[PDB]
């Protein structure tokens, strides 16, 4: 079930937020702002989608129909059909009720995985140049402008670039 | 001031729609869809592009039969399903029977081509009485009448002589025969009517071989007759010959009808009218255009439609937890 | 001695409960349920606070014409389903036929008013011999006798008049009513019993048009008798008539019975006697009261059931791996 | 399926841990002990127990019913409720296995979940302030009594005291 | 040369397979698995090692009452289902009808065994005139003749005096018996065949209570034949008899058969030959061997069968996501 | 859904590692190559092998059957067959396709949590001993020989043994 986070060490989603599922927060001297993962909404969007259109095209056998001609001395072949339609309609109200529970408890954390998986890979591409705050943030120690924002933003961060500064302000922090 | 930052999250909005899950209930969320189809336009429409035959206050019977109130006719010759109102006003004026009327307006729920035409006319009972055979039961302009496509032969001065007589299908077509048998009330109507007291009615086809015989007895009125009207069918396949014989209480033949059959369908009530559209689903309160995999309108559908639950919603969230 | 510590864990339990997964099986676990529904009370009873229609040993025909061991009755008058023997004993004591029974059963399977009333009484046949249509197929008090709710007319005198009575139903209630006709053996019996030789049984209503006559031909006997009876039944509408006629051979009623229905059901075969319990849902074997969604006790239940299913178990996990 | 570790990294349950479903086991100089995580336990105990009600609840079609009304010559009718008989009985029966099955797969990994979601909780507050043991324990650097112990059950740690005694726990356990 | 290093990953190989996810279409995958089974060995097998009853160019009415060409027979005398051609050239020969022949076939369908057997010789009809009853309708080795199992009676000098025979089944086994009427088609052919115009054909057993009687009249020539004969049947118990009277137009049995009924079956309509294999799961283009689930060869099965589907593949994937 | 990575963190599969179907493949200067954790592949082995038997045994309901009796008269008894028969193969194709698909859905994340559950038992052995590389690689900052490579691959490594000559050399590479 529940992944990491949605509403766990994420409490809450981007009200702001409007270009996409998930994405980013940033805060620098240049100001802040919202910015979704293109690429990993698309994903979601595909594969949600995806999934309701099978629920909806497997069923591709609909058929052919009638209603109700048996006469007052057939009375008992006339339960035989009642008895078959409401046992069908029996089997396919509770397939399609469970069907609606069971796979939506699965498209819920299906987000749940996406964000954690973002997460994740960020994480591994920083590390003992940021902070993890624990609420789905990170901290910079050193300091990351537009261009070094948007190279996080599409995994192209430059770790061996900036560890330099970082190590520095880590002996900062520990003193006075 | 302080050190800059990135966050990771997600995206949420105003967005009430809830959804259900094995675990949860009411839980709100981004998006949703409902799969569960509740709407219907409220007419009779076409059947894949095909108009169903609406008899209005006509039953089948009183429809073929020719009951004078149904001949407001003028159709069809071709349909995918049959409506009849729930308690049709016009059925058989002269009460009596339709043998096997179940499975024959089964047979005639869908048809590809139908066309009335004359098979044996008025003008081949020289010797028999064709213009009197008429009732108060079964009146058409204030004047009592009759079925208008088969004949109440009655005797002709004081004599009925033994009907021998055939037909032979020479059409492309089947076609669908009626013919029926009159049970009298007592001695004297019969005598009245037909001269001779011990009468009968055979018919014969390759397939049919029938011999009617009528009941003289007491019977409580209906439409203020005691009087009695058994009618029958059969489908006379191309190149076959029906063979009729009787000498008394015959009701004759005078049109039929050529059928084609090629497809199944049903007979649908209902109280509604032609709304000149055009579906692949219909019901008794309305059509339904979907491709949603359920519905919840009504069980008795005629055409290619969804699985009919008991269920009000059936709700697929595709967004994510809605936070407040 | 050693440095602080804080685990994380979860609970385990001395539970033997095991449950299967798709990807494995006998699984140890803290807590489980199964959704099978396995038990019944091993009791016929009441179907929501009605009492069914219990015949012991008779069978429903016998019953209602009132064979002479079936008046064993005294009830009823309402009931949700009846419950026959397998072979009950007093059946048609007089050999012969019921026609449309089985229809007739599944009318009066469900039955929301039911009261026997006289329709025709014995002292309404001034010119037949009532007190003489008598059986030793058909025994009561060591003497022999004859179905109780209908009476086996003979000829008085030398004579058997021709019989035109008719009954109206002024009840509220639709009624049904029940006559027969007699296949005697041989022109002796026939002429011995009615005089004339050539007779019938004709039977109308505003619905009805019935003609009957007796096949005279030799049969093996049947509780030592080679004659043969044939009932029929139909439902007179209230204000609606009833017209009888014979010369010969016939049936009459006496008792007829007044029913409303508003309900279907259906007909059980048990061996069992009533529990004096409720029940939503009954079997043959026993009554079961459960909320769970499915069961295996029996597959032709009357009432709201679970479904039947081929299974021993349906075990649900509610906790966790249990380990050693 | 597994999520990291219920029979995973933590090899064994509480057989002692009676209050709950999941929680901790601590050891310091005042004593040692179980205590269940109330709040993460009953959130388990309603989605699981909403579960089960709603694959009963969702069937809520029950109907109305019958046996066994045609005669020695309608025996092609009796045939035609036969197969429709058998043939709901092998639709739900097939039906209920599965559903049992996969629902109970889905059940197990549910709780591995829920205990990797309290790991993840708790390591989040304490970092470098604990040893990750990789059994499920942490070993902590400083000294952690048991106002300190109640402080991380119920999510209120204080990271920003302990630094520093721990830091010099480090220098000692890498030297002689 | 660099530091040293260790990876996690897992298999990948060149399986092409493909898979579907409510997700994601087109998925390549290590390995995978149908569900699905498509094929059949194109032959008519046993059911579970008992050999089916192949009617050649015969109907199960031309079979059984022995029609001329039919009587290329010699056999069975058990089987576990009937296989008819869609058009079997050789039925009743002359034409006319078998009453509830729908319901015979079904019983029949499936046989635990079955014995003709003489019941009442062509040598007990002294008065009558037995080799006379044939037909150039139903011709044998040009020359013209009949039904073999049973016997078109005629009138011996110019007399047809009635016959009343019975026959008292002794045997263990249930046996089957089939005879018929003969309508004539004028005055002239009824005394030409049979002397007495008014005539009938009764039958009774304990449970029987039958009086059939020709229709004399015109209907149109089947196998150059307006004539037509009504076949009935009926099961005597062990132990009861049939009772057979009739001053004309009787077609009388001959041989019967002995069966023993345990088990259900129907009749497989089919072109195909035995093909001396056997099967748990027999189609009319051949049989299924397997143990998967569901299949998608043929709607009309009779065995223990997987779960007929409208698809073309069911494939699960047991391995993993492969790339390139 | 996805675990951290199949087709995720971890760019493709081993063509050429062949006796399972997840493992390790290292390089040091003994030599290279690839070895499959044998106890991780049965588990999986077995869960899905389980499930296809399990889809196939629980039919176990098949029952007996029939073709087409009712004749020109008995149109409307046969109607109610095709009803009843065309009702049938409606619920079981979709069952079917349904069940094929969600399944299949489930048994690649099955594979994908198999994986990242070995990834994070080895990461959590070793840890400031290795670089996480991110691409499902660790690079050693201590020399690991062949008896050490094992001695990960079955849990049992040695972290401080080699925590030491690690310390060392991310001293050598903070520096020229
Ligand atoms: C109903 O229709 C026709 C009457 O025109 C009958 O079929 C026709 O029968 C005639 C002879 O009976 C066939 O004649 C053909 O040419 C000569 C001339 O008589 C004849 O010697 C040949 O034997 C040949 O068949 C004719 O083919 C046929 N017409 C068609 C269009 O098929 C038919 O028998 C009547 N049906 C009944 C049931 O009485
Ligand atoms: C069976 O019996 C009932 C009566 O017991 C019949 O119904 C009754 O029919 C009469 C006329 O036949 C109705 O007469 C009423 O009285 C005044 C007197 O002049 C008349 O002017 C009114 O217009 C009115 O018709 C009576 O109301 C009616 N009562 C009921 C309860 O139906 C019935 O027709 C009989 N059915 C047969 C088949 O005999
Ligand atoms: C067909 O034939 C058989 C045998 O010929 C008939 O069954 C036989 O019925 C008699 C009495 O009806 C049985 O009675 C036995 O002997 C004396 C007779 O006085 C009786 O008092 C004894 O108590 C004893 O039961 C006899 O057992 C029985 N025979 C056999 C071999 O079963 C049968 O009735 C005939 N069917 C018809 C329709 O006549
Ligand atoms: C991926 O991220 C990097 C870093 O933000 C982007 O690199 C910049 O690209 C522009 C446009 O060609 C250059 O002029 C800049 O000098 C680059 N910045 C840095 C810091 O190297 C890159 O454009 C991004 N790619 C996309 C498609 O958005
Ligand atoms: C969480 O645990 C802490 C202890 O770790 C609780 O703090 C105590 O609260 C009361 C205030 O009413 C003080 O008198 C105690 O001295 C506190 N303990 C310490 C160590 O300061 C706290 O109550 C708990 N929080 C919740 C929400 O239950
Ligand atoms: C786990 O890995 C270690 C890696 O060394 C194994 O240790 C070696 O085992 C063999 C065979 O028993 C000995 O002969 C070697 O000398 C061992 N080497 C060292 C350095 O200890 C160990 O056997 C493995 N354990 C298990 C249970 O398989
Ligand atoms: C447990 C719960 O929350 N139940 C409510 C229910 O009472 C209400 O009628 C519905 C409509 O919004 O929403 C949900
Ligand atoms: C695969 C397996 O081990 N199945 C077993 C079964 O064989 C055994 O009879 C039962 C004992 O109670 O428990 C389970
Ligand atoms: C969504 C998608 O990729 N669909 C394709 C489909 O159109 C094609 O016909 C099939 C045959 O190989 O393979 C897959
Ligand atoms: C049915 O509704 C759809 C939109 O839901 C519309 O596109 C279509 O034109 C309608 N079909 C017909 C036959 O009118
Ligand atoms: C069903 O069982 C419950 C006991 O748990 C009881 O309250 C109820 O009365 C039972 N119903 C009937 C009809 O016996
Ligand atoms: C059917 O195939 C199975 C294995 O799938 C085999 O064991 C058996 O021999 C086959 N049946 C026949 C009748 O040959």
């Amino acid at each position: 079930g529940l992944f990491g986070a949605i509403a766990g060490f994420i409490e809450g989603g981007w009200q702001g937020m409007v270009d996409g599922w998930y994405g980013y927060h940033h805060s620098n001297e240049q100001g802040s702002g919202y910015a979704a993962d293109k690429e990993s909404t698309q994903k979601a969007i595909d594969g949600v989608t995806n999934k309701v259109n099978s629920i909806i095209d497997k069923m591709n056998t609909q058929f052919e129909a009638v209603g109700r001609e048996f006469n007052n001395l057939e009375r008992r072949i006339e339960n035989l059909n009642k008895k078959m339609e409401d046992g069908f309609l029996d089997v396919w109200t509770y397939n399609a009720e469970l069907l609606v529970l069971m796979e939506n408890e699965r498209t819920l954390d299906f987000h749940d995985s996406n964000v954690k998986n973002l997460y994740d890979k960020v994480r591994l591409q920083l590390r003992d140049n940021a902070k993890e705050l624990g609420n789905g943030c990170f901290e910079f120690y050193h300091k990351c402008d537009n261009e070094c924002m948007e190279s996080v933003r599409n995994g192209t961060y430059d770790y061996p670039k900036y560890s330099e500064e970082a190590i520095l302000k880590r002996e900062e922090i520990s003193s006075g | 001031l302080g050190s800059d930052q990135i966050c990771i999250g997600y995206h949420a909005n105003n967005s009430t729609k809830q959804v259900d899950t094995i675990m949860e209930k009411n839980v709100t969320v981004t998006h949703a869809q409902d799969i569960l189809e509740k709407t219907h336009n409220g007419k009779l429409c076409d059947l894949n592009g095909v108009k169903p035959l609406i008899l209005k206050d006509c039953s089948v019977a009183g429809w073929l039969l020719g009951n004078p109130m149904c001949d407001e006719f003028i159709r069809v010759p071709e349909w995918s399903y049959i409506v009849e109102r729930a308690n049709p006003a016009n059925d058989l004026c002269y009460p009596g029977t339709l043998n096997d009327y179940e499975e024959l307006k089964h047979l005639l729920s869908r048809i590809n081509h139908f066309e009335k035409t004359l098979i044996i006319p008025r003008s081949s009972w020289p010797n028999h009485e064709t213009s009197l055979g008429v009732s108060a039961a079964c009146p058409y302009q204030g004047a009592s009448s009759f079925f208008r496509n088969v004949v109440w032969l009655i005797k002709k001065n004081d004599a009925y002589p033994t009907i021998k007589i055939s037909y032979n299908n020479t059409n492309r077509e089947d076609l669908l025969i009626l013919w029926g048998i009159h049970h009298s009330n007592n001695a004297a109507e019969q005598t009245n009517l037909y001269k001779n007291p011990d009468t009968y009615v055979s018919v014969g086809t390759s397939t049919l071989n029938q011999r009617l015989v009528p009941k003289i007895a007491t019977r409580s009125q209906v439409n203020g007759q005691s009087g009695r009207m058994d009618f029958f069918w059969t489908i006379l396949k191309p190149n076959d010959a029906i063979h009729f014989e009787s000498n008394g209480n015959f009701i004759a033949p005078e049109y039929a009808y050529k059928i084609v059959k090629k497809g199944d369908s049903t007979i649908m009530k209902s109280e509604m009218e032609y709304g000149h559209c055009n579906t692949k689903c219909q019901t008794p309160i309305g059509a339904i255009n979907s491709s949603m995999p359920f519905h919840n309108i009504h069980p008795l559908t005629i055409g290619e439609c969804p699985k009919y639950v008991k269920s009000n919603k059936l709700v697929l969230a595709t967004g994510l937890r809605n936070s407040p």
